[PDB]
């Protein structure tokens, strides 16, 4: 090591991503850090609703007898899939909305159950994030052409053992979707926050942004998207009002001169980056420490 | 022509589950989602070149 | 219909729409997102087999089938072909909130209605999370002699156009809201009739290029 | 793994009290919390418990209905709502940590507490 | 579920093989843990699952039993062993504590 | 890993193939790194044959 620099200041951070100790004079793009308190905003269309609960129960215990071994693999395993019956065939969801719940019934201390993704294209716990399917079926026995999610038993600071698997089969489509849970008293049809960075799932489109009210009066559709595919706005079917969506942290530009940051171009009227003065320019705001008594 | 070509490449799946990064993280655990996001990163960097 | 005498136009030979038509309340049908500005190519039901005026015609129309049964006095070129989409133009800010829409299928009769008094829907299978102070739409399916009710969702405060496909696709203001299954006929019997409905057209899918501005 | 509580004092019967407990030095969301109090001259009486995700809530018979248990995973804090005080709630309260780590998507058993706090007493 | 700790108090000398038992009134199988309570301090965990020694406790403690009667024995009494003891079951979410015992010095 | 052919019939021999596994049974001896590895005569979920 010859010398080091700490990526703590504005100028030092710009040197760390530029991977150089000297930054040539010019204009550099940058992005503010995203907040972490992101609320959840959900918009959905009211349709014929029936809710199915896919509940998986995992329970095991050590073989009771003359040997009180604890680190050994469990000997008795009892895995059930709620209303699953082997002779009836796989448990296929046949309603519009559903949720998946994992119930651990093991009482042994330091022992816990878990489920892995395996070769499936989705995780058992993440299906509740508005995932779309044309059909979905769950079974405790092998399903042809499906995928398997391994079930594991874990000991604290000790190696874990496989205790079975869950078999899932699916097809693409928009008839069945997975919702988190029917809480008694939450209007999941239209519950959004405004003027704050929030995570949204609006009409089956997920992203992070800011929602606001625009006077636009488009008559066609309920969802408006850009060429990139990103959602630019949506319409409330009960109101008639159209809301716009903006990214939380749009890029800015920093002016560097003689290894120092002298100004910044901004899209908002904030004295950002510690500058004490801000001026209004024809197509952006400009913030700097300048006194505007210069000519060169 | 050059801008429209660059913006249209954002819709490509690049042999991934979806072109939307947030959609991947909403469906898979971080260990598996990272292997899917890397497909979008390499493909989109090629479009920039 | 109503105004300029040309809102209802004479269908050109072959079912084409005149090149100077203002397309007022003629929306671009979409299943998902809607284009704001640009030029797009798509299959749209714009090849008209027959277009007739309802307001000022005194015929009142009644029931309309996808085949020529029930059609009114077509203005201009017309055909005895089978159609796949029926378009109901509905005027300035009018709302179907105070009427019913009848349907005929191969299994019986189906009626679509929207209401605010729970006494009119009969049963309602768990319509949770809704605001109890506003209207919601349901549907009665009569399998012959057996009557059954079901919840379908909600419709906007104002409807500018109605489009129904033979395969049951239900379009409002250019967006597909429901899917009622195969349908062989439809009736727009709503109060303030012959004034809420302006023009009715039977159309078929055709390959078109559309210059869309402000989603119109 | 440090636990510290706050909110003790003297409250008239039937009022309200907002108890609190703070946790640090471990992944807070993976462990079920619990609330327990020791009456003067009595043993330990379990009050309430909360799952790591906060989805499931349990109470004792005397605790049931009077108080609500809540937790905030965004700041590693455990919250309790003392409502409808009686004279028998005069005791010292401890917040405990379960020993079994469970995934946030799973509900599970509890009962083997290993680490406790320091104890904030209340009077009524 | 009711649990009884007996005797509520006992005195022993340095080096005695002290033993304490508590009943459960129900088939708890193996779901019990023992606690250490120094007055003026919060309790600490001694043995879980009725037989496992916690890593933070000296190896001079041992417990065993199955069904409804469970036992906790000390190999030899040391000067810091003087403290309150408690047994608690976790076979049910509405878990209960025992009557509590107060060991004493001689 | 060792493969032992106990068949004694003339003109007869045993062999093992890669199948869908990302490594060969005999090639594991070339300093292959793993976090864990398990072998079994019965199907293992999420494994290879
Ligand atoms: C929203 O999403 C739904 C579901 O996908 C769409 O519904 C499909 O719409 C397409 C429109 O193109 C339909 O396809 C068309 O079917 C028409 C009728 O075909 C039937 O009838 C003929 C006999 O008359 C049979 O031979 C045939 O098998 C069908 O039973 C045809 O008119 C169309 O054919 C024309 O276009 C094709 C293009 O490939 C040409 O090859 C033909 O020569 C001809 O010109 C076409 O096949 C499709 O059937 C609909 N499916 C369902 C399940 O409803 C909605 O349209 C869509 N809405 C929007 C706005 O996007
Ligand atoms: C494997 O574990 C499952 C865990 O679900 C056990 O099934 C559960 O068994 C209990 C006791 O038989 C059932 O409890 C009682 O069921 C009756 C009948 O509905 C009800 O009246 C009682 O209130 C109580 O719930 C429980 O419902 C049942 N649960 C399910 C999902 O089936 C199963 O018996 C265990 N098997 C073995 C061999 O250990
Ligand atoms: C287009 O198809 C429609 C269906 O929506 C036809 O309507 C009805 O079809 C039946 C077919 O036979 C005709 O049935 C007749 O009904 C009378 C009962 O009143 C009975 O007398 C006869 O024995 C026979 O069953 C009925 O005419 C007809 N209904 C109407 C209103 O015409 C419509 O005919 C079809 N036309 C074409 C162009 O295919
Ligand atoms: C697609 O449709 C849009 C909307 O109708 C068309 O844009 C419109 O085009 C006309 C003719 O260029 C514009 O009118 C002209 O406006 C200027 C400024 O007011 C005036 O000096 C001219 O005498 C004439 O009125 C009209 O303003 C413009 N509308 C908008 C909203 O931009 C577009 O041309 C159509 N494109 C195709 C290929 O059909
Ligand atoms: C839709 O179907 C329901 C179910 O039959 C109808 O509800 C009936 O309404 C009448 C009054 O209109 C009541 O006397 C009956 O008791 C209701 N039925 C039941 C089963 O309770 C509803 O009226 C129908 N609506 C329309 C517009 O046809
Ligand atoms: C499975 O279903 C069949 C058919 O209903 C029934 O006879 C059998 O008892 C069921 N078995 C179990 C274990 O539920
Ligand atoms: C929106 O959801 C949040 C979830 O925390 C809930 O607290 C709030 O009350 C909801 N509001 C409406 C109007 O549904
Ligand atoms: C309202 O609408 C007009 C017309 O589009 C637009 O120029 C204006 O910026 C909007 N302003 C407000 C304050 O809503
Ligand atoms: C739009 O809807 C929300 C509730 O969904 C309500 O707060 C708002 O005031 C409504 N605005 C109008 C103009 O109806
Ligand atoms: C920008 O903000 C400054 C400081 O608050 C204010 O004086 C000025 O009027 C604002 N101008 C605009 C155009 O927003
Ligand atoms: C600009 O002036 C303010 C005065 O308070 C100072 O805090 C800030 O650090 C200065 N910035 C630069 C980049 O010189
Ligand atoms: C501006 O610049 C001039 C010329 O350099 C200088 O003398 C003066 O002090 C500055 N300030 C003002 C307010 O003129
Ligand atoms: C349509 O069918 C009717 C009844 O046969 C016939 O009178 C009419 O001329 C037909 N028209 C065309 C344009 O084919
Ligand atoms: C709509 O139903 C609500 C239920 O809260 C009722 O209060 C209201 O009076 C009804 N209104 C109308 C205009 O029919
Ligand atoms: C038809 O009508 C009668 C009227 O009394 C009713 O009892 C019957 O259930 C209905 N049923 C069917 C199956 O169509
Ligand atoms: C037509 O509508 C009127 C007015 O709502 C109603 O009285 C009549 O019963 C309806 N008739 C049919 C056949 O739908």
């Amino acid at each position: 090591i010859a010398n080091i620099i700490y990526c703590n200041s504005v100028i030092n951070r710009l040197r760390c991503d530029q991977l150089s100790f000297d930054v040539p004079d010019g204009f550099y793009s940058t992005s503010p850090i995203q907040p972490v308190e992101l609320p959840v905003s959900i918009v959905s269309l009211p349709v014929y609703h029936k809710h199915t609960f896919i509940v998986l129960y995992v329970n095991f215990e050590h073989r009771r007898g003359p040997g009180k071994c604890y680190n050994c693999r469990p000997a008795v395993i009892n895995i059930t899939l709620a209303n699953f019956n082997e002779t009836k065939g796989p448990l296929c969801v046949d309603t519009s909305h559903f949720t998946t719940q994992f119930v651990d019934n093991v009482k042994l201390a330091r022992w816990s159950a878990s489920i892995n993704t395996g070769n499936c294209p989705f995780s058992f716990g993440k299906v509740n994030n508005f995932v779309k399917f044309g059909s979905v079926c769950f079974s405790l026995k092998d399903i042809p052409g499906g995928c398997a999610m391994p079930i594991m038993a874990n000991l604290v600071n000790s190696k874990s053992h496989n205790i079975g698997s869950l078999y899932v089969s699916w097809s693409d489509g928009d008839v069945i979707t997975g919702v988190p849970k029917p809480v008694e008293g939450v209007s999941s049809f239209m519950n959004v926050t405004l003027n704050k960075c929030t995570k949204y799932n609006i009409y089956d489109v997920s992203g992070v942004g800011v929602i606001r009210i625009s006077n636009d009066t488009f008559l066609n559709g309920i969802t408006y998207t850009s060429t990139s595919g990103n959602l630019l706005g949506f319409k409330d079917v009960t109101n008639g009002t159209i809301y716009s969506i903006t990214p939380c942290n749009p890029p800015d530009q920093l002016v560097v001169y003689q290894q120092a940051v002298v100004g910044a171009m901004l899209s908002e009227n904030f004295t950002s980056y510690g500058f004490s003065n801000v001026v209004e320019m024809p197509k952006f705001f400009y913030a700097s420490n300048g006194t505007y008594n210069c000519t060169d | 022509n050059s801008l429209n070509h660059l913006t249209s490449q954002l819709r490509q799946n690049f042999q991934a589950i979806s072109s939307s990064i947030q959609a991947i993280y909403d469906r898979l655990d971080p260990p598996q989602a990272d292997q899917q996001v890397d497909r979008l990163i390499t493909g989109r960097l090629a479009a920039l070149n | 219909c109503v105004g300029h005498s040309e809102n209802v136009f004479a269908v050109e030979s072959g079912g084409y729409i005149p090149s100077n038509f203002a397309f007022n309340n003629w929306f671009l049908l979409t299943n998902t997102s809607s284009v704001v500005d640009g030029v797009v190519r798509s299959f749209q039901p714009l090849l008209l087999n027959c277009l007739w005026s309802v307001s000022g015609s005194q015929f009142t129309t009644g029931f309309v089938y996808f085949n020529g049964t029930g059609r009114g006095a077509c203005k201009g070129f017309y055909s005895n072909a089978s159609s796949d989409v029926i378009r109901y133009n509905i005027n300035f800010e009018e709302n179907l909130r105070r009427g019913t829409i009848l349907f005929k299928t191969s299994y019986g009769a189906v009626v679509f209605y929207c209401t605010n008094n729970t006494l009119v829907s009969g049963d309602a299978h768990i319509p949770s999370g809704t605001v109890l102070g506003n209207f919601y739409c349901f549907v009665n399916t009569t399998i012959g002699n057996e009557t059954t009710s079901a919840f379908v969702g909600a419709l906007p405060k104002t409807v500018r156009e109605f489009v129904i496909s033979r395969t049951g696709h239900f379009y409002i203001n250019g967006y597909r809201y429901f899917s009622l299954g195969d349908v062989e006929a439809v009736n727009f019997n709503v109060t303030n009739a012959a004034t809420t409905v302006c023009t009715v057209a039977l159309a078929s899918y055709a390959d078109v290029l559309v210059n869309v501005s402000q989603t119109a | 793994v440090q636990l510290v509580e706050s909110g003790g004092g003297l409250v008239q019967p039937g009022g309200s009290l907002r108890l609190s407990c703070a946790a640090s030095g471990f992944t807070f969301s993976s462990y079920a919390m619990s609330w327990v109090r020791q009456a003067p001259g009595k043993g330990l009486e379990w009050v309430s418990a909360i799952i790591g995700s906060g989805s499931n809530t349990y109470y004792a018979d005397s605790v049931k209905g009077r108080f609500t248990i809540s937790r905030d995973n965004a700041k590693n804090t455990l919250y309790l709502q003392m409502n409808s005080l009686r004279a028998e709630d005069t005791a010292v309260y401890y917040c405990a940590k379960d020993t079994t780590p469970r995934p946030l998507y799973s509900s599970g058993w509890y009962g083997s507490f290993d680490y406790w706090g320091q104890g904030t007493p209340v009077s009524v | 579920i009711q649990m009884t700790q007996s005797p509520s108090s006992l005195s022993a000398s340095v080096g005695d093989r002290v033993t304490i038992t508590c009943q459960a009134s129900q088939d708890i199988t193996t779901y019990l843990n023992w606690y250490q309570q120094k007055p003026g301090k919060a309790p600490k965990l001694l043995i879980y699952d009725a037989s496992n020694l916690e890593t933070g406790v000296p190896s001079r403690f041992s417990g065993s039993g199955s069904g409804t009667d469970f036992t906790l024995t000390i190999s030899s009494l040391q000067p810091e062993d003087i403290a309150t003891y408690y047994c608690q079951q976790y076979d049910n979410l509405f878990l209960t504590f025992g009557g509590g015992t107060k060991v004493e010095i001689k």
